[PDB]
């Protein structure tokens, strides 16, 4: 879950890069 | 890179700058 | 001028608000 | 549409996209 | 209330359009 | 290009900002 | 696609939609 | 009016408080 | 003005509005 | 602290014009 | 058009989101 | 600078980093 770990936890830059295609 | 909670409209804004070329996928359900 | 870069930031922002629970994946190309 | 609380920016920034050519009226004290 | 009720409750599309000219 | 879209849509976070309480009609023409 | 498409030309909310799901 | 006027040309916040209340 | 509290990045765009020319400075931290 | 004041309190516009350069 | 006015909008949001707790300074100019 | 060098050219994440600090 994107919305629930970087919304309601922080995301690092890499956590972040994760979804990208 | 900053270290805050991301959301609604500033998390997808997020992962657009990110991504560059990459494009993304933003699943707010998966 | 980078005009497709700023307009693709207010089309991810647009889907956003439009697809919501549906999400979105975001294509630069195909 | 998304499912969520609307709030300063992001109600006007919905109403934008949702009204087109329409236009809108904020007034959030009326 | 446009402010009283799409930020503090939901709004669907429907009554998004209700603020519109 | 959509140059006058996207400029409407920064114009009207500006009037939200500055107009406050107040609010404001935003009217793509008269 | 999207960018062609919506950048060169206003894509109203029911435009975007077909880029959902 | 507003977007002829501001999107051709800088409005500052004091020019934009013309189109408030 | 608005009269409401102003985060993230909302402040970071309020300070550009307001600023004009003059540009600004943002230290989160300082 | 600008985030301290005019994110966790209110800030006027001259509080807000104190961070302009 | 006002291209660079908006362009600087969009800059100072990315900055925000990259620089984080370092802060910076945004100067129309020198 | 930053404007002259990211508007009429797009700036990655990595670029935008050095006007930071
Ligand atoms: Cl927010
Ligand atoms: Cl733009
Ligand atoms: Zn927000
Ligand atoms: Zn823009």
């Amino acid at each position: 879950g994107l919305l629930e770990q970087c919304c309601h936890s922080i995301c690092s830059l890499y956590q972040l890069e994760n979804y990208c295609n | 890179f900053v270290n805050q909670h991301l959301c609604g409209s500033h998390l997808v804004e997020a992962l657009y700058l990110v991504c560059g070329e990459r494009g993304f996928f933003y699943t707010p359900k998966t």
